[PDB]
DNA sequence: CGTCCGAAGAGATTCAGAG
DNA sequence: CTCTGAATCTCTTCCTCGTGTGGTCAGGACG
RNA sequence: GCAGAGGUUCUAGCUACACCCUCUAUAAAAAACUAAGGACCACACGA
């Protein structure tokens, strides 16, 4: 009864179950903004008894808890109302039921709705990392005034709008909005109302919804760019900016501060959340919310309009495909050949037959790509000019909406060698793509790999589950105790390098994080950066013109302070932009962020300079 | 020639690939093991008879009287099926046994039996399979799943790696009995042989040698070949072959005749071999270090004395060839040993093992079996025997046997049951082959290893553990009872045997309660293999390498169709064409193939027989004469697939269709979708509840037909005939002269089953699918019923669909309605579920089922009854009372809250000796009359009938027809006949009809026995009120909407039919599905589905524009003769020009709402047919279709893809998850929420939750659902009190479980305290 | 009516080569 | 001859929340 | 309203989480009203 799983402890000590809990399946609803969600009405005033019967008695509607239990049983008008009372300022907490990070559990504002199912905000439910598959999460109401203002103040969704475990914003665009503002910032080169010069955003909506002008066409545009350059103050600049007319649009619903060269691009999903990421840099928190939810309409109404449908003709068989098959079959046939006139043993036959299929589907993949984005072609008002694809499964893979070129080429491409459970690599690879008819073995070879990624998902799940319990119990005994810890000593921060070209910079490496002493300028004895500052993105901007290679910084481990971590010692939370406050717990922050990847994680000379210098 | 059904609708059939044989009747496996279970065998094999046979000696120790076996018969079950269904009483057929004693005359086991007894016994009560497949143990449908079990037999295992972490690999052989202890061999890193029994303690493996009584100079002739040494004047001159000399280098220079063939330190060469067999000289010269090397083979004694000069298996010394040389033995037997392939293990473990002789050996075996007892020699003895070489403690199955001669390669196939001497040291001799390098580990994920053990296995096990309980009783009871005092009943207790088989059927792993849901769920369930059971592999111990699909799996177990989660792979459903062997080992049909000619006979090949023959590929291109067009074809010899020769082929593919299960294969384009998205959408199916009309699916695999029919739930004509009677409740059918019987056939009569309660809660309702005068040929579809049209498969509704985002609302699972879906009731599913309020006897008087109720609404009472029961077909909703019961001194039963639907029916069952209520009593008469009524219009249908037949014989005979109408209807034997074989026949008949009035009084009178007796109860409690709710769940948002091709999400919002997207049409899009999920997860083949839908809706359009207007019958046999022909070469190849014109009018009337199209599951429709098939209708060829947008107005750029796809709504409905609770009953830890249930709760806020609030700047919250939320008593009343006050305070205390904690701290003897 | 009979690894615990 | 490093033998779990189904010491008669 | 009982209803209602009034040893002019207790193991399924 006391250890293991069903033991006492885990069960319900460490997690107890509690009340006002209500569990229902997941639901979009667009029009819900950021901090709210949909709430089924019949759930609501089951989960919020207590503060009806309250009001009601309040109210004088009903003298006694016996006589409110009653209206309530009745369902009458005036409990639905008391119900609206209640619910529009008290938040409920929404919580999937794998919450693998801290992210797991968000506030919401309540917003009632008619229907039996739970109405989640789309943008948070990649960082939720909910589909909508019948999953359900459960729904906690905070009591007290101190429990229902520390859900606004931090359980609430807008309010950490930064995963912990990165600096970057976990609200990026996913799967529509992301294609739809794809679909906005693209070029067409000849499309209706093309060459004409439009006075500003306004008027460039005006003519797309008029529908005379094409939503995406070269237009010149007059545009009014604010800078933040000024110290707390937006200068505006006026200038002609060529653009589409789809960019134009998706101006105006940016804020004031942020520059026309991130719109200006094509906004794949990488190009949105540096998007997100510079507005709230600079713009600050509530500005990048409204952003966020505006930018979350716009994607959807526009992704709607667009219309980005998927079909069996959208997808195309390189022509060169057959002809790239035959010439591997050839080719094995010759290693064949040389297999049984014994020049060429079993082993190099077998690996010889795998590099050149290996070859052949590099090969064959690329025919396909090209016959994706190449092969459009379409008049400049001459002859002939060539465009990146319209072609609504490139349009996917490129904008990073759902999916990658891996599994394009699984599409219409060879889909490549497949290992058998082994391990070992099959001989003979799948050549039918999934467009064109598969063949019965070919299948089983395919099935093969997909049973063996499914159990490889299971044991994942298993073992990064045990592994996040042991980070977390190793962790959260770690809060921030001393606002400064004041030792001069720090583990040295250069770019890591594994003879390649750099994975990861200095300045995202030190970035957050506090120097432990004074860097110098490349320039002899000069003091670029303080002793003990925090580094901002402006400041770490200047450490990359500078081009310092090492950046001496202070560690947790460095940090002397006993049963705690100072802040300075610590760095940015990486929740929110500034200097982690004082008491938080890093200690469960940082386990539940290694634990979470760990389901994406899977479960199994000479030297050449790159470059001159 | 079409089938009537078939003729009223027809699939348009794709795929070239004809169907060599037709698919198996698909539970044919359960029915079969079940049949063979019972079915009496002189034989005696795999049966009951063949359990009695192996399990009745019943001989008394030393009392000379003996109870011998001689029949058993299995009588008629005391309830039908739907009776003991809706009484919740097994489905069982009572088990009487004719047994017979007989007793010796003392001291004479010799001489003959004084008497014989003769008598019969009811012993155990076993169910009986119901025609669908499935047993009912307590009222719920149960069907047992096979279980895929590791065969018995010797298996070899690699064990290679991780043991002693140096690379080394540890050969091991298991002996696994069919039932008994099992015995296994193991390799140390030492390379000492080890035998481990029954995972006990290591120990020597050469101990159970000297158990065996082997002699230990035999041990080591057995495992090694004797080298013999000559003492010889020349210095131990040793007679060599050159064999031993391979494969080792010359320790020393070998001379012959005074020729050296091999020098010191050289490598001796095969030339130096044949160069010295040439020479042929058996003695060669030795030096004295070499045979100091090796070891002595066996026992050599002085003869002057008799002392030993060496022990047997020791290594040689100078001065032991010094004593030898004294000894002057003239043959000296040394061991072969060779270190580079045969190693001396046998010698190492032998200088391991510390027993010399069989008694010790044996008292050290019984310590490791029984520690903590001291050893006896008898008791060792028979302790051992009992082990190994008892038939009753120790039981090696026909099976495996097979397998394990088999996998020692001996030669017969069939020996004793028993294992042997013979057979462990042959096992240890393949062990050390194994290790020496030659042969190969066997693999146990291969399936040919894995058997499969029916049903009718388990309960041939069960029952065998009932009859040897049984056995021992009665020969502990026999011995001391005196002989012939009483009649061998009583000393047969049918109690124990009883209580194995029934919690063996009731209570087990394998024993899965049935999902009764789809018929596609029914089938797959029955077909269902599972890992997991008795004597298999759980969850937790079963291996990585067991959960992958091996090679050999093709065409036997679906790789598809595995359920996802824990289980993964574990539970692989059985592939459509596999059949089990009569050994248990899958078998897959393969069509014979000579050089040339792919032959048309099949021949069942089991999976180790196809290893050694090359079976070709399905997708083989055939020149309709044998052989394959291509030269070179791509074949699976070895498990790989691998271009062949056309001669080198030896076998065939029997169908495409083989590797796919049931559930898998009726998913269509499933060589388009990925194998993931693939195995989702199979599971997928089995989870669709039926709608309220079934619709077909307009694209479709083509066995949708094959499952219906075979399902139990359709209703298919015992004997062909024309339907005289059509009714919702019953069909009638007319049988023809030449299929009805010769005698006592009449006319078969059919009663539909309506709306009744699933193990699921979905209404299974028969609705006729024929009508009056409508002809039904033999094995013909009568009725649909759920998820059922016109005999093929309708799980679901399908619908117009576009791909295409819409504002969001199908963000990237999620899925759009249309409100038209809701309007038409597409996705309404009827569900029943059942409410059961029962009487209990207690304290203070029994509980009254009185309508009264203290402190009611007069409403509510209002739609009880007087005697308290709601009225048949009331409304009822959520909250209200269904039947009134008051406890002793309130307790009657009320709807769940939100819960709202009407009452098809009410059934109250009474304890005997306690009165029946008013509405009881009403109830039972209602019921006795409608079974009197049913009965009674069966016998005069059953009269029609036979005087129809007569009727028509007595035109000969000079009966004039006038005279007849005179002559009452009910008897015509007055009128005479001349004498022939029609007026013998005749007289019969008649004969035969006054028995049949006879019989129908009497089963009329047995009927209401039964419904008149009270129903037996469970022991305290007086009457049972079971009510049903029958709820019309319409299609709501949250609702899990999923089609057959794996894509899965919910309802998010149920869109205006204004709002939704329509095309030129003016037809606005049913459903608008996400495109971006097609590219994420390969599910190409709903894209694919789509466009054929969209194809098969346009032709139905056509045809319907066809019907609408007054159109020529030649105009649509003419359109759809085009269409069934539609280019490419179909093997339907369907004429219309057979059709009668009148049948082609029906045929348009169905096709009108959708064009049914069968696609193979790998050899489906290409893209150029669908693209041909859309030019055939004015639909566009690329399947995209400009859309307008419902509430704008503009029309789409980048023409959206839209078309018809079958789309199932899954039984997750929204309602029923949704668990909102404010506070409710706790539990005895007082953590309120007790659990997550149907019943009032709160969900669990769990480990990582709270990891979760702590990462967050959150304290106050997680304090609250610590402890005031929770379990904190005071804290809860406190706050619950506040939270009314409209003041929100909160009072921490502490947590009732933390003082459980304390206290079970405290139990165990451990001092815990709070400090102040 | 009341009343007595696989698997992965860590740690302890043997275990054993070598002066 | 007494420990050395090694090989063997023993604890200890091995995700995390739902929703439905079923099965669960059994004293037994006697003062 | 804090220890009990009575009252107009309906056996009983003294705050039991609980609904009205009276007083410290005595029972009625009076309408809205009433109930606080219960586990594990297996199977299947969703994520
Ligand atoms: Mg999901």
């Amino acid at each position: 009864m006391i250890k293991g799983k069903q033991g006492r402890f885990r069960q319900n000590l460490l997690g107890k179950r509690v009340d006002y809990s209500g569990r229902s399946v997941i639901t979009v609803g667009p029009y819900l903004r950021l901090h709210q969600c949909g709430l089924p009405k019949k759930m609501a005033l089951e989960l919020f008894k207590p503060f009806i019967y309250g009001k009601l008695e309040l109210r004088g509607l009903a003298t006694t808890i016996k006589a409110a239990k009653k209206m309530v049983e009745r369902e009458e008008a005036v409990v639905w109302d008391i119900l609206d009372e209640v619910i529009r300022e008290h938040p409920v907490l929404l919580n999937r039921a794998p919450t693998l990070h801290r992210l797991g559990i968000q506030a919401f504002e309540p917003v009632l709705i008619e229907g039996k199912a739970i109405q989640l905000h789309p943008l948070v439910c990649a960082a939720y990392n909910a589909d909508f598959d019948g999953d359900q999460m459960a729904v906690h109401v905070p009591l007290t005034l101190e429990a229902q203002l520390e859900a606004r103040a931090l359980m609430m969704s807008t309010n950490n709008i930064l995963s912990p475990a990165n600096g970057e914003p976990i609200i990026v665009p996913s799967q529509d909005v992301v294609l739809g503002l794809y679909y906005m910032t693209r070029d067409c080169v000849n499309a209706k109302g093309e060459g004409m010069v439009l006075t500003g955003p306004k008027e460039a909506e005006r003519l797309y919804r008029s529908g005379l002008a094409s939503l995406h066409a070269r237009v010149k545009v007059r545009i009014t760019e604010y800078e933040k350059d000024a110290n707390g103050e937006l200068v505006a600049k006026t200038s002609l900016k060529d653009t589409t007319v789809g960019r134009a649009i998706l101006w105006m619903i940016v804020p004031k501060g942020l520059p026309y060269s991130i719109v200006n691009q094509a906004l794949g999903k990488k190009a949105i959340s540096k998007m997100l990421n510079t507005c709230y840099r600079i713009l600050g928190l509530k500005p990048t919310v409204i952003f966020a939810d505006q930018i979350m309409y716009t994607g959807f109404a526009y992704a709607a309009r667009s219309g980005a449908s998927v079909g069996i003709d959208d997808m195309v068989i390189p022509e060169k495909k057959h002809e790239i098959i035959s010439e591997a079959e050839a080719e094995v046939a010759e290693i064949q050949e040389q297999f049984q006139s014994g020049l060429v043993t079993a082993g190099e036959r077998y690996n010889k037959v795998i590099d050149i299929w290996a070859a052949a589907n590099d090969r064959v993949s690329k025919a396909m790509m090209d016959n994706l984005q190449t092969e459009t072609v379409i008049n400049r008002d001459g002859q002939e000019e060539k465009q990146v694809s319209f072609n609504s499964i490139y349009m996917m893979a490129d904008s990073g909406a759902r999916g990658s070129a891996a599994q394009i080429r699984q599409l219409a491409g060879m889909r490549g060698l497949m290992a058998k459970p082994d391990g070992s690599i099959i001989e003979t690879p799948i050549t039918a793509n999934f467009r064109e008819g598969l063949n019965v073995l070919q299948y089983f070879i395919s099935t093969h790999g997909a049973r063996k990624g499914l159990a490889d998902t299971a044991l994942k799940t298993a073992n990064s589950g045990y592994l996040t319990r042991r980070l977390v119990d190793v962790a959260q005994d770690l809060v921030v105790t001393e606002d400064d810890c004041g030792t001069h000593e720090g583990i040295m921060m250069t770019p890591v390098i594994e003879g390649g070209d750099v994975k990861e910079p200095l300045r995202d490496r030190v970035l957050g994080r506090v120097t432990a002493e004074d860097v110098l300028k490349p320039g002899t004895a000069d003091i670029l950066v303080p002793r003990n500052t925090l580094l901002h993105e402006q400041w770490c901007d200047l450490l990359e013109e500078n081009s310092v290679d090492a950046v001496k910084v202070r560690s947790v481990v460095s940090c002397d302070t006993d049963f705690g971590v100072c802040a300075h010692c610590y760095g940015r939370d990486l929740a929110r932009g500034h200097i982690i406050n004082k008491g938080e717990a890093i200690g469960v922050i940082a386990a539940q962020s290694i634990g979470e990847p760990g389901t994406q994680l899977t479960m199994r000379s000479s030297i050449q300079v790159k470059n001159k210098g | 020639v079409y089938s009537y059904t078939e003729k009223k609708r027809i699939r348009k059939d794709f795929g070239k690939r004809p169907q060599v044989l037709d698919v198996p009747y698909l539970l044919s496996i359960q029915l079969d093991s079940f049949q063979k279970f019972i079915e009496q065998d002189p034989e005696g094999q795999y049966g009951l008879e063949a359990a009695f046979r192996s399990v009745f000696p019943i001989q008394s120790y030393s009392g000379n009287s003996e109870l011998q076996y001689v029949s058993y018969r299995l009588g008629e079950p005391v309830f039908d099926v739907q009776e003991c269904q809706i009484r919740g009483v097994t489905y069982s057929a009572p088990l009487r046994v004719k047994l017979r004693l007989v007793i010796y005359e003392r001291e004479a086991p010799e001489g003959t039996v004084k008497d014989i007894k003769e008598q019969e016994v009811y012993m155990g009560e076993i169910p009986l399979m119901t025609d669908n497949g499935t047993f009912v143990i307590n009222g719920t449908e149960r069907v047992i799943v096979s279980q895929l079990h590791r065969s018995p037999g010797v298996f070899f295992d690699s064990d290679k790696g991780k043991t002693h972490s140096s690379g080394k690999v540890l050969y091991n052989a298991r002996i696994i009995p069919y039932r008994g202890s099992w015995l296994d061999f193991e390799f140390d890193p030492k390379d000492n042989l080890f035998v481990r029994i029954d995972r006990r303690r290591k120990l020597p493996a050469t101990i159970i040698l000297r158990a065996l009584n082997y002699t230990t100079e035999q041990i080591l002739d057995l495992f090694f070949e004797k080298v013999i040494f000559e003492i010889r004047d020349n210095k131990l001159q040793m007679e060599l072959v050159p064999e031993r000399l391979r494969g080792e280098t010359a320790s020393f220079d070998i001379e012959a005749n005074g020729k050296v063939y091999v020098e010191k330190g050289r490598r001796i060469t095969a030339r130096h071999i044949r160069q010295l067999e040439k020479d042929d000289v058996k003695l060669i010269e030795v030096p004295v270090e070499y045979i100091a090397g090796k070891v002595v083979a066996k026992d050599y004694i002085d003869e002057s004395t008799g002392e030993l000069i060496c022990a047997a298996n020791m290594e040689l010394s100078l001065d032991l060839l010094a004593k030898l040389s004294q000894s002057g033995h003239k043959r000296i037997e040394t061991l072969f040993t060779n270190d580079l392939d045969h190693g001396p293990y046998i010698s190492e473990t032998l200088r391991v093992d510390p027993t010399n002789d069989r008694l010790s050996a044996l008292v050290e075996i019984y310590r490791m079996m029984r520690p903590g007892e001291p050893p006896t020699r008898e008791a060792a003895e028979s302790l051992f025997e009992n082990l190994f070489f008892s038939e009753d403690r120790y039981d090696l199955s026909a099976v495996g046997r097979m397998k394990f001669n088999r996998s020692l390669l001996r030669e017969e196939i069939e020996g004793s049951g028993i294992l042997s001497k013979d057979d462990i040291i042959d096992v240890m001799k393949k062990l050390i082959d194994i290790r020496n390098g030659k042969g190969e580990v066997d693999d146990i994920d291969h399936l040919g290893n894995r058997r499969i053990r029916s049903v009718g296995e388990m309960a041939e096990n069960q029952f065998r553990v009932g009859l040897v309980r049984v056995e021992r009783a009665v020969k502990e009871r026999l011995s001391l009872g005196d002989l012939d005092t009483l009649m061998p009943q009583d000393m047969i207790n049918a109690k124990p045997i009883s209580a194995a088989v029934k919690e063996f059927f009731g209570s087990s792993q394998l024993s899965q309660f049935m999902d009764q849901n789809n018929p596609l769920s029914e089938i797959t369930h029955k077909r269902r293999i599972s890992a997991l059971g008795p004597g298999g592999l759980t969850r937790e111990r079963a291996g990585f390498e067991v959960r992958d699909v091996h090679p050999t799996h093709y065409g036997r177990v679906c790789p598809i169709e595995t359920p996802e989660g824990p289980n993964i792979g574990l539970i692989n459903s059985l592939s459509v064409y596999a059949q089990t062997n009569e050994y248990g080992f899958l078998e897959t049909p393969y069509r014979k193939v000579t050089d040339g000619v792919v032959t048309d006979e099949i021949h069942y090949l089991s999976a180790i027989e196809e290893g050694n023959y090359v079976i070709a590929q399905a997708n083989s291109n055939l020149d309709e004469e044998g052989h394959f067009v291509e030269d070179l074809v791509t074949c699976r010899s070895k498990g790989e697939s691998s271009l062949f020769s056309r001669d080198q082929v030896d076998y065939m593919d029997v169908s495409t269709q083989q590797v796919v299960s049931v559930g898998a294969s009726l998913i269509p384009f499933l060589e388009h979708d990925d194998a993931n998205r693939a195995l989702m959408g199979a599971n997928m199916q089995r989870q669709a509840v039926p709608t309220l009309r079934a619709d077909k699916p307009l694209v479709g695999t083509g066995m949708e037909r094959a499952v219906a029919v075979d399902s139990g739930v359709t209703a298919v004509a015992k004997r062909g005939g024309v339907v005289q009677y059509v009714d919702a409740s019953r069909i009638v059918i007319k049988v023809n002269e030449d299929e009805m019987y010769p005698g006592e056939a009449g006319i078969d009569i059919y009663n539909l089953t309506k709306y009744t309660r699933s193990n699921q809660n979905t209404c299974i309702n028969q609705m006729p699918c024929v009508s009056l005068g409508e002809p039904v040929e033999r094995g013909d579809v009568l009725a649909d019923g759920p998820s059922t049209d016109l005999g093929e498969l309708a799980l679901g509704q399908n619908m117009r669909v576009a791909f295409m985002p819409w504002n969001g609302y199908n963000f990237e699972d999620s899925i759009l309605v249309s409100e038209r879906v809701v309007q038409e009731d597409r996705f309404t599913t009827i569900h029943i579920q059942e409410l059961a309020c029962v009487s209990r006897d207690t304290k203070l008087g029994p509980e009254e089922i009185t309508a009264d109720i203290p402190n009611v609404g007069e409403a509510a009472l209002s739609k009880l009854d007087e005697s308290g029961i709601v009225y048949i077909g009331a409304e009822v909703t959520g909250g209200d009372i269904l039947v009134g019961k008051v406890t002793p001194k309130d307790s009657s039963l009320r709807v769940p809250n939100g819960v709202s639907g009407t009452v098809i029916d009410v059934q109250v069952f009474t304890r005997d000796g306690v009165e029946k209520d008013k509405r009881a009593l009403e109830i039972e008469e209602m019921q006795l009359k409608q079974a009197k009524k049913d009965l009674s219009e069966e016998l005069q249908i059953l009269e029609a009938g036979l005087f129809s037949r007569i009727r028509a014989v007595l035109v000969a005979g000079g009966v004039e027809a006038e005279k007849l109408d005179k002559l009452p209807r009910d008897r015509w034997l007055e009128l005479g006949l001349t004498d022939e074989e029609k007026q013998n026949q005749l007289e019969q008949l008649a004969e035969q009809y006054d028995e049949l009035k006879h019989e129908f009084e009497k089963k009329l009178e047995a009927k209401r026995r039964k419904i008149t007796q009270g129903d037996d109860l469970a022991p305290g409690v007086l009457k049972i009120v079971k009510v049903y709710l029958a709820v019309k769940r319409r299609i709501q948002p949250g609702d899990k909407m999923a089609g057959r091709h794996g894509n899965k999400g919910v309802i998010s919002k149920i869109n205006p039919i204004e709002d939704m997207p329509y095309d030129e049409n003016g037809t606005p899009v049913d459903i608008v599905l996400n495109p971006l999920g097609v590219p994420s997860r390969m599910n190409i083949g709903q894209i694919l589905e789509t466009h054929l839908g969209m194809a098969a809706k346009g032709i139905g359009d056509k045809i319907n524009a066809m019907l609408k207007q007054q159109q020529e019958v030649a105009k649509l046999r003419e359109f759809i003769q085009r269409a069934y022909d539609l280019g490419a070469d179909v093997r339907q190849k369907v004429d219309l020009s057979t059709f009668s014109d009148e049948e082609v009018m029906r045929l348009a009337e169905n096709l009108r709402k959708g064009m049914p199209i069968a696609t193979p599951v790998f050899d489906g429709a290409k893209e150029a047919e669908i693209k041909e098939l859309l030019k055939l209708g004015d639909l566009p060829t690329s399947g995209q279709i400009r859309l307008y947008d419902g509430r704008t107005g503009e029309q789409f750029e980048r023409p959206v893809t839209v078309g018809y796809m079958y789309m199932l709504k899954l039984n997750h409905l929204v309602d029923d998850k949704m668990h909102a609770r404010s506070t409710g009953s706790y539990s005895l830890v007082t953590q309120q929420p007790l659990g997550g249930k149907a019943q009032f709760g709160g969900q669990r806020f769990g480990e990582m939750e709270v990891w979760a609030l702590e990462a967050y700047g959150a304290a106050y919250t997680l304090q609250e659902m610590l402890t005031v939320k929770s379990d904190d008593v005071n804290g809860r009343t406190k706050m619950y009190k506040n939270i009314v006050d409209g003041n929100h305070q909160m009072e921490p205390g502490m947590p009732e479980s933390f003082n459980v904690l304390l206290k079970e701290i405290r139990s165990l003897g451990i001092n815990i305290e709070l400090e102040d």
